[PDB]
């Protein structure tokens, strides 16, 4: 890694001053996301000067007060140099992204990742109103294989889960629906048992279980749904084999084991309202999409991509690809740094020159 | 006569009188507290009325034992088996002394 | 013959004991070490400390609080344990004065060591110290000034007390802003002593001056999926119900049927019960719903379809704070909507603080619950700011409870010591010497105050003593320039309760330790 | 003088008699007596410095590092980690004195040590230890008779409590609470007198609750004529103050009833489920209505309750507290005059307790709450609430108050007192010396040694106060002989007078008699032992 | 720290056992060379500790190379040596 | 010790009754009987 | 109290030990008295064998630790 | 004690009346069994197993001496001596199975509490020799001599 | 952590028995160590009490 915050966090520094510097870098990353290396160097240089200042016979309180005065003057100077920026100017955003990506390993790929990062930030916010950017709305997917040139910006939803259906891997004009209940044998929250006292009761149990599953699947199908996402379930089988067979017989793609924490992201992405009981499962709960297919990454895995939605509400997904683990991790970190730079530009509409110019002018 | 140490009085014991001038003593080997009727006993009901009847029946069993002891005329009750807090408070209400877990000797 | 210094051995393996001189030496060494450690962090110019844990966690903590320093140290000397417990109890009773009480106890025990070296029976020292404590307490009470009747004067006193409390801590850089913050937070409590109603949120990043007191309330929980993210003129209903596979309390109940159709029917019955509960909740006519426990997917979907916010897993503190700030009642049954009060606020919306999203309650109805956002550069800075705000809030709440105030900057110590010296000048015997040593320790307190600042402590203390003997009862140390001046004019005031507690606790601990002449140690487990 | 006896036979064959005889030790006769006397002397000399108003404290540290500062001899010896058997015997003697009397746990140790020290010099002169024990027993009987003779009676009436206050003050003078001395003595006297069977019967210490909380000051210690409980109102929105409260003490958790027997309830249809839900809701409403119908204002439970019951209690203007302990439940029932009810159906108006004021107490910036009940009609149970600047003085105040309560209890049992300060023991030594002059010569040495051992406590008191022991004790004894006044003792506080009757230094006769008797019996045992067989 | 009259490594035995042991030692010593008497005697190979080999049927030569611990056997060896030195024959017989 | 909800997977609360003796109560979060 | 670096025996113990040592020395040679007495064999640690009936030789060859036994041997 | 099923015993309660009456019925059955045993004249009862509390109480009510013999060999020897038959159930014994002894009492010998089944006639299937002494080893030697 | 001038004083003279016993045992091991060290290292590079008191 080239990230200063990551470098400081990874190595286990023991001196308390080093730990405080690590916390400083983490705070700078939280507030800004870029300059995590510069701030630590600035603090180190300040303390190095403080050594000579203390050796001369100056109390630390006077040094701190003078440093506060210098900080105020420096903030004034930095504000004076800067110039206003407009979010409608794509060139300035691209230049900021390229400058953020110059120091990272993905510098020859900047021509691809700078517009990608700018578009990703601009697609999740309202340029005329937003005063901050929620970077949790930009999902990053790391898949091995290929090169960093294969990074692609998905306007829809990318799921790492695999389709449980066999032979159904591409749906057009999909009607996606989230399910938060289980398609299996009925099981109340109370302690429940079925008592059999006659021989006919066994085949009655089998027939009624089959009828219940078939009725559930028929209710799901009658709404026009053709792609089903099933939330991950514990203590109850989310997807029974009989239910899977019935869904396959009706030509419905099924994806199970959906993570609980990803429900909100999916709902914001494809405009699907989750359903917890089959009684309320109706057509309005579904989220229309142009295409829902599972793609193969040239033998490096499979991804389920849902591109094209009637309500693409402020959410994008970024797929990062590369040769080995280290390069894809560093590409992810660099892309996050670029997104943080654009976020800072959104928060404070002010741009300043780089290449050490602010530091030289501030020193003078 | 006989004298022995106090044996782990329950709540409400200090409300009982600690002196009698002609008491009748009920020497018992009985567990006087709410508990399962038997270790292997199982209760199977399918109505809330039966549920309430069952809880009232348990309370009535305990209170019937205590009522029999009370109308026995005794003022001091001693037992090998533990005497519960409910029985202790019941005996305190009637101004009697109770002591459970008394040693056999 | 001594217990241990006898031909026969009377102890287990590892058991030890120390007789009069050895016990006194050990106790005095421990007390002096504790006092010297806690001091130099005292006064406006005091410095902070670094606490490194020897455990696997290796937690790093930078603090100026005396109680915090004394808590996180492994002390073997029992007298050190006595001083640590005294400081902890002082912190529990009032937010400030831990360093002051520890230093006063250490100085008193040093004077006691000197007196013992002068061949004075410890009982005489104890009697003299009791007389001196009585005189000093009476003088301090006589010097107390109350401004509770006035409003603007009481507000100014609160300002001065908060500033004096925050002067020593790291917040002295933005003392004015933080003092205003703390006094506003305390005044928002409407006279209640509940300091749990004031919530401190530490968010990394940003400047220390970026810290602020929210005009409403902030919650760090999440909203449901389909529920709205912004509601105006919200009607709040705070609850502590199940909302999560709510099972009937009859634990002996079970479902026993002969078919799966009956099981499905019972499932539908359970879902209908949950739907009926949600309908009963909605019948109150609400826009927002805060539940202490979890809310599963079915009630969450019902609330979303009803267009009602459902904040889940707001812990006991959270629901109590929401009830205090909005006026709602924490209800667990919904069969009587007319008997349940509903909270209100102008607006509820999500806010972007740092990189984390929080729920903002704006235009609250009551507002007797505060949230404070702390922005800092390091975790240690945030923790120290939180501790400093805790000290300031505690002292301000104590002042609100008891409005009597006394002047700080060593003025109270000078006045008490002058009273003690006046008492000692009319008393014959060695009790006079003991009381003079008491007054000497009281003088040593602002001497340490001045030493921490690098000023000439001897000359300043002599000037203060002369001024207090002449009749200038409000003379005190002026740390701005290193001179002495009027504390009433400079606005350096302190809570009378804090000073009285410091004096009494220090005297009590010194008396307790001085009575010891033998330390017997049992064999440790290790 | 060790390792038993090793012979290995006179024929060279192995000679093994006792298992591990080579790893065992043994002491015979006079050497064992000397070792035991030395051990007892060391223990007594350690204890004797903590005797009297000027006695100093001992700082005891246990095996876990917890440190306790105390002046009680029984407490010191209990925590002391001794291995000598005679030291354990001395510890048990002090504990016995504490159990029987509660005061004088330090005097017994010093007296036994002095007795054994004198027995050592008697043994050196060739006297059988049994003779020494017999002489000590005879002198102890003489001293006990003299104590009975010179004893004085005091009034133990509730209307006038001055002698009781003086006795409690004498007990508390040696403790650290001598700053609040009179207030503490008044608290102890009132606490004992409030809860005590008047017909000279027992005083039940279980009805006196001694709980301490850090913070405040020692002077903040007060006697509450009720019960203080460290719990608080269950719902945070109920009022913190209830006046003229009608208490409803219950031991049934506010939950749907549950049979104790292993039971299963079967739900077989939808209507069964609806009936079960309705039954649960109606059970909650019914228990709340039954509680409210009695007219109670405050309800106290023991096993806690759930959310629905809490909200119904809040909604019906019924403050409540949950998870109250069993002893606390009993104390509340005793103090408020209300009965303990096991279930709601048996709750009536006549079973309700009454409390003048039920309040929730805060303790500064600690978030910890505590409920107090007081102003009862005829509260037969009281609680003492101790405040201090640290937990250590809190524990010391607890044990000091226990000593004062025990002394007042002894006064309740027997109203005869003797004047302390060493006056009683000086008079006893004089009586023993006078009796010895008439007995045959052989027991004269034992009786005079007993008198000398009796005279050590006044010497210890004089030495602890800084005065010269021998000169002061001799002067006091000469004054006692010249003018017939067994009340002349050692002026420890330097009040200018030696008459303890004016100084109001009062000791219970039972305490002195128990001290002398227990010391004599332990000394007899220690003298009788002449063999040790430690492994 | 044991107290002793004799040394801790001094062993004493007495009675019928001593006589039986001495007589059994003499009997075994006799049995060693019992078959080496007469015109039809057989050779015996003795491995000398210094690596040599003694191959003979003389009683004294055989007994002289034997190292024994029981003192009665030592007495018998001395008897054989005395018989050999005095007359030069009859060692096995004696 | 802390209490975890098996189904949702969220931390309920960190410390109807459980005892470690030392018994607690998650219905109120207090330490109840010691 | 004595603080003497050694073991001490006093009273009946030391007298009994001395008498036991003397009796052991006696019993060593009591079997070689009178015409019906029988000789003894003394074996060194190097295998040297001594057969004798004389008491003085037997006591000289033996190793003796107790001082009273030494007294008897020298007697 | 009241015998129980060898397969598995589970008391099934479905009404409040059954719960009320179960213990009363069990105690009445125990009392009836003990009284039926006593009505035959059997004033001494010897059992090879444990003794229930209610059974012991009702035996004490009817003045019946209880002796418990854990060893089966001791039970067989007692049956031989008295002349009775070890019944497998708790049914009252018929006159042929009812053993007779001329004196049965509790006595203390030395510092040992013993139960004695003493005949007066110079007959009986089994005769017992009581050995006294001062040492266990000496008494064992005397027992070997008697053997 | 002070009082570096411990001045153990009466201690060594009051527990001199155990100290001298340990000293005697250590010295007894010391003669054996000195005897065995004459062989190892000194020439190797380029019951025990019976051996000791025989030498
Ligand atoms: N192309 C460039 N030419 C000159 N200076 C650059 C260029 N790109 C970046 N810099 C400077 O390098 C500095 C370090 O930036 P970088 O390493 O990307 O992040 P960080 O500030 O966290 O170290 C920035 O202050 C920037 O001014
Ligand atoms: N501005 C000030 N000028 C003079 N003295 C001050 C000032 N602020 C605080 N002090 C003094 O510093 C002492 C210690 O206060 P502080 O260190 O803040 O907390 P603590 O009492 O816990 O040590 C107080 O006794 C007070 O008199
Ligand atoms: N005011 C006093 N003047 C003289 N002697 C006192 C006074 N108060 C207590 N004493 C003596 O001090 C002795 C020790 O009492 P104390 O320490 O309270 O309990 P203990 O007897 O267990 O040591 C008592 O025997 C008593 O006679
Ligand atoms: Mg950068
Ligand atoms: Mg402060
Ligand atoms: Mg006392
Ligand atoms: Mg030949």
């Amino acid at each position: 890694t080239n990230d200063g915050a990551t470098i400081l966090k990874q190595m286990q520094v023991l001196h308390p001053a080093a730990r405080m510097l690590v916390e400083l870098s983490k705070a700078q990353d939280i507030e800004a996301g870029d300059g995590t290396t510069s701030v630590v160097i600035i603090a180190g240089s300040l303390l190095d000067s403080c050594t000579k200042l203390l050796q001369k016979g100056i109390h630390p309180t006077i040094i701190s007060e003078s440093f506060q005065k210098a900080l105020e003057k420096g903030i004034e100077i930095l504000t004076d140099m800067s110039r206003p920026v407009e979010l409608s100017d794509r060139e300035t955003l691209l230049n900021s992204a390229t400058t953020s990506l110059n120091s990272k390993v993905v510098s020859q790929y900047s021509s691809l990742l700078s517009p990608m990062s700018v578009n990703a930030v601009m697609k999740v916010i309202d340029p005329a109103t937003a005063t901050s950017v929620d970077l949790r709305d930009i999902k990053i997917v790391k898949k091995l294989g290929g090169t960093i040139d294969d990074c692609e910006l998905v306007e829809g939803l990318v799921l790492t889960q695999k389709v449980s259906n066999s032979g159904i891997t591409r749906v057009e004009k999909a009607k996606i629906g989230l399910i938060q209940f289980c398609l299996s044998a009925p099981k109340t929250d109370m302690d429940n048992q079925i008592v059999v006292s006659d021989y006919a009761q066994m085949d009655r149990v089998l027939r009624e279980e089959r009828a219940y599953i078939l009725n559930l699947v028929k209710q799901i199908k009658k709404t026009g749904c053709n792609v089903l996402l099933i939330q991950k379930s514990i203590l109850r089988d989310a997807l029974s084999d009989l239910a899977l067979h019935f869904l396959n017989k009706m030509k419905i793609m099924v994806i199970k084991d959906i993570e609980r924490e990803d429900i909100e992201f999916i709902c914001k992405t494809i405009g699907t309202k989750p359903v917890a009981h089959i009684d309320q499962f109706t057509a309005d709960m579904l989220g229309s999409a142009e295409l829902a297919e599972e793609v193969n990454l040239n033998g490096s895995g499979k991804l389920l991509k849902i591109t094209g939605c009637a309500s693409p509400g402020k959410t994008v997904t970024i797929v990062v690809r590369g040769s080995n683990k280290l390069v894809i991790e560093e590409a992810e970190r660099s892309i996050h740094d670029a997104l943080c730079v654009i976020r800072c530009l959104v928060k404070k509409r002010a741009l300043i020159a780089g290449g050490g110019a602010p530091e030289i002018e501030l020193a003078l | 006569g006989v004298a022995f140490k106090k044996t782990f009085s329950y709540a409400g014991f200090e409300m009982q009188p600690k002196k009698y001038h002609n008491p009748k003593i009920a020497l018992l080997n009985v567990e006087l507290e709410l508990k399962a009727e038997k270790d292997n006993a199982e209760i199977r009901v399918h109505t809330v009325e039966d549920y309430q009847a069952i809880v009232d029946a348990e309370w009535n069993i305990l209170y019937d034992k205590l009522e029999k002891i009370h109308h026995s005329g005794a003022k001091v009750v001693l037992s090998k088996l533990p005497i519960g807090d409910v029985a202790t408070q019941y005996f305190a209400d009637r101004d009697m002394f109770c002591a459970g877990r008394v040693p056999e000797e | 013959a001594s217990l241990s210094l006898a031909p026969v051995n009377i102890f287990k393996a590892g058991a030890d004991e120390e007789r009069a001189e050895t016990a006194r030496l050990t106790s005095f060494i421990g007390a002096i070490a504790i006092g010297d450690l806690v001091k130099s962090t005292l006064g406006p110019k005091g410095m902070d400390k670094i606490l490194l844990s020897s455990g696997r966690d290796a937690s790093l903590m930078v603090t100026n609080d005396g109680a915090t320093i004394l808590k996180n140290i492994g002390v073997d000397n029992p007298a050190a344990k006595v001083l640590v417990d005294m400081s902890r109890v002082q912190d529990d009773e009032v937010g400030d004065g831990t360093t002051s009480v520890t230093v006063l106890a250490a100085e008193l025990l040093r004077e006691a060591e000197s007196l013992i070296a002068k061949k004075i029976h410890p009982q005489t020292i104890i009697a003299g110290w009791r007389e001196a404590t009585k005189a000093a307490r009476e003088a301090l009470l006589s010097s107390a000034v109350d401004h509770g009747s006035d409003e603007v004067k009481f507000r100014q006193d609160l300002m001065n007390i908060a500033g004096t409390t925050l002067s020593s801590k790291l917040l002295t850089h933005h003392k004015d802003h933080f003092t205003k913050l703390a006094v506003e937070a305390v005044l928002r409590l409407k006279g209640s002593g509940n300091l749990e109603a004031i919530h401190i949120i530490k968010k990394l990043g940003g400047s220390l001056a970026d810290s602020y007191l929210d005009e409403g309330f902030l919650l760090d929980k999440k909203i449901g999926v389909n529920q709205p993210k912004r509601i105006e003129n919200a009607k709040i209903l705070i609850a502590n119900t199940g909302m999560d596979t709510d099972k009937i309390k009859i634990f002996g109940s079970r479902v026993r049927v002969d078919s799966t159709a009956k099981v499905a029917e019972i499932e539908h019955a359970e879902k209908e019960k949950m739907k009926e509960k949600v309908e009963r909740i909605l019948k109150h006519g609400i826009n927002c719903f805060i539940n202490r426990q979890l809310i599963y997917n079915y009630p969450e979907q019902l609330f979303g379809a009803a267009g009602v916010m459902a904040i889940e897993h707001a812990d006991f503190a959270g629901v109590e704070r929401l009830a205090l700030v909005t006026g709602g009642e924490i209800a667990s049954t919904f069969d009587h909507p007319e008997l349940v009060k509903l909270g209100s606020c102008k607006l509820i919306e999500e806010v972007m603080i740092g990189e984390d999203k929080l729920i903002h309650f704006s235009g609250v109805a009551l507002g007797e619950a505060c949230t404070i956002v702390l922005r800092g550069a390091t975790q240690q800075i945030l923790d120290e700011a939180e501790r400093s705000l805790h000290d300031a809030l505690c002292v301000l709440a104590q002042t609100v409870k008891d409005s009597r105030t006394v002047y700080g900057g060593g003025c109270s110590e000078m006045l008490m010591a002058h009273a003690v010296t006046q008492l000692a000048n009319r008393t014959p015997g060695k009790e006079a010497v003991a009381m003079e040593s008491y007054a000497k320790a009281l003088r040593m307190l602002p001497t340490i105050i001045a030493d921490n600042a690098g000023y000439d402590s001897a000359d300043l203390v002599a000037q203060l003593r002369a001024a207090h003997s002449e009749g200038n009862t409000t003379a005190g140390l002026d740390m701005r320039e290193g001179t002495i001046g009027d504390m009433a004019i400079l606005g350096i005031t302190e809570s009378f309760q804090v000073k009285r507690q410091v004096l009494l606790s220090a005297a009590e601990a010194a008396e307790v330790i001085l009575r010891v002449d033998n330390i017997i140690k049992a064999a440790p487990r290790k | 003088a060790s390792m038993g006896t090793l012979a290995f036979d006179e024929y060279g064959r192995p000679f093994l008699i006792i298992k591990d005889q080579d790893r065992k030790s043994r002491l015979m006769g006079l050497e064992a007596l000397k070792s035991h006397i030395m051990a007892a002397k060391a223990v007594a000399n350690t204890m004797r410095t903590s005797l009297g108003p000027n006695g100093l404290d001992k700082m005891m540290v246990d095996k876990d590092g917890d440190v306790t500062v105390t002046n009680d001899g029984a407490t010191i010896l209990s925590m002391m980690d001794v291995d000598h058997q005679i030291a354990k015997l001395m510890v048990e003697l002090s504990k016995s004195q504490d159990d029987e009397i509660g005061d004088g746990t330090t005097g017994v140790v010093v007296l036994a040590g002095a007795l054994l020290e004198e027995a050592e010099q008697l043994l050196d002169r060739g006297i059988h230890p049994i003779r020494i024990a017999d002489g000590y027993e005879q002198a102890a009987r003489v001293a006990i008779e003299h104590l009975d003779k010179i004893s004085d009676s005091v009034l133990v009436d509730i209307k006038d409590t001055e002698p009781l206050i003086q006795t409690a003050k004498t007990t508390l003078g040696s403790k650290v609470v001598n700053s609040c001395h009179r207030q503490m003595a008044e608290i102890a006297v009132n606490a004992v007198l409030t809860v005590a069977d008047m017909e000279r019967r027992d005083v039940d210490f279980e009805l006196i609750k001694v709980e301490g909380k850090v913070g405040g000051r020692l002077e903040d210690t007060k006697l509450i004529k009720g019960v203080i409980v460290d719990k608080d109102f269950s719902h945070p929105q109920m009022p913190k103050k209830v006046e003229d409260a009608k208490i409803a003490i219950l031991t049934c958790p506010f939950e749907p009833p549950k049979p104790k027997t292993k039971h299963k309830l079967d739900v077989t249809s939808v209507e069964d489920y609806k009936a079960l839900q309705k039954y649960e809701k109606e059970k909650f409403e019914e228990m709340i209505q039954q509680i409210k119908e009695t007219g109670a204002n405050l309800a106290i439970c023991q096993w806690g309750f759930d959310d629905e019951a809490n909200h119904l209690l809040l909604q019906n203007n019924l403050p409540a507290v949950r998870w109250v302990g069993g002893p606390e439940i009993e104390l509340i029932a005793i103090a408020t005059g209300g009965r303990i009810v096991p279930r709601f159906s048996e709750l009536t108006a006549e079973k309700l307790g009454f409390a003048g004021l039920v309040q929730e107490i805060s303790f500064g910036t600690t978030k910890d709450k505590m409920l107090v009940i007081e102003q009862c009609k005829n509260s037969r149970a009281v609680t003492i609430f101790i405040r201090g600047g640290n937990k250590m003085i809190i524990e010391e105040a607890k044990r000091s108050l226990h000593d004062a309560l025990c002394v007042i209890r002894n006064l309740i049992r027997d109203n005869r007192v003797v004047y302390g300060g060493g006056a009683a023991e000086i008079s006893c030594a004089l009586a023993v010396s006078q009796e010895a002059d008439k007995c045959p010569t052989l027991e004269q040495y034992a009786m005079r040694a007993f008198a000398d051992a009796l005279e050590v406590i006044p010497m210890a008191l004089s030495e602890n106060s800084g005065m010269n022991p021998i000169q002061t004790m001799t002067e006091v004894r000469a004054r006692q002989v010249k003018e017939m006044n067994p009340a002349l003792g050692i002026d420890c506080l330097h009040k200018g007078t030696n008459d303890m009757k004016q100084q109001h230094v009062i000791e219970t006769l039972i305490g002195k008699k128990q001290q002398i008797s227990l010391a004599t019996q332990m000394v007899r045992m220690i003298l009788k032992i002449d063999d040790i067989r430690k492994p | 720290r044991p107290v002793l009259v004799l040394s801790q490594n001094t062993k004493r035995e007495s009675g019928r056992k001593v006589q039986s042991g001495n007589i059994n030692a003499a009997k075994t010593i006799a049995d060693i060379i019992r078959t080496c008497l007469g015109p039809k005697s057989m050779m015996k190979m003795l491995l000398d500790p210094m690596g040599g080999i003694v191959m003979t049927n003389d009683g004294n030569a055989i007994l002289r190379e034997i190292q024994v611990q029981h003192p009665a056997a030592k007495s018998m060896i001395e008897i054989s040596r005395t018989q050999d030195e005095e007359v030069g024959d009859g060692t096995t017989s004696v | 010790c802390a209490l975890w909800d098996v189904e949702s997977g969220q931390l309920l609360q960190s410390f109807n009754t459980f005892v470690s003796a030392m018994v607690w109560d998650m219905r109120s979060g207090q330490c109840v009987q010691a | 109290p004595l603080s003497v670096f050694g073991d001490r025996s006093t009273g009946e113990t030391i007298r009994s030990q001395n008498v036991m040592a003397a009796a052991s020395i006696a019993n060593i040679v009591k079997s070689s008295l009178g015409p019906v007495g029988l000789d003894k064999m003394l074996v060194d640690d190097i295998g040297d064998v001594t057969i004798t009936n004389d008491g003085a030789t037997i006591l000289k060859l033996l190793e003796v630790e107790h001082p009273a036994a030494k007294v008897l041997c020298e007697l | 004690d009241g015998m129980i099923t060898e397969t598995k015993g589970t008391v099934l309660i479905k009404t409040a009346e059954e719960l009320m009456n179960f213990s009363k019925g069990e105690e009445n059955l125990m009392d009836a069994q003990v009284k039926a045993i006593a009505d035959t004249g059997a004033n001494v009862v010897v059992t090879g197993g444990k003794v229930a509390d209610m059974a012991l109480h009702y035996a004490n009510k009817y003045n019946i001496m209880l002796v418990r013999l854990n060893s089966k060999w001791d039970l067989r020897r007692l049956c031989k001596t008295v002349g009775a038959t070890a019944l497998p159930r708790l049914t009252p014994p018929v006159l042929e199975e009812m053993g007779h002894c001329d004196s049965v009492y509790l006595s203390e010998v030395g510092d040992t509490q013993v139960v004695v089944f003493k005949h007066e006639k110079e007959d009986g299937a089994i005769s017992t020799i009581v050995l006294r002494g001062s040492t266990d080893n000496l008494m064992d030697d005397i027992e070997r001599a008697v053997d | 952590l002070a009082g570096e001038g411990i001045s153990v004083n009466t201690g060594p003279k009051g527990v001199i028995n155990d100290w001298r016993r340990f000293k005697q045992l250590e010295t007894e091991q010391r003669e054996e160590q000195c005897r065995e060290m004459e062989r190892l290292i000194k020439k190797l590079s380029m019951s025990g009490e019976g051996f000791l008191d025989m030498i």
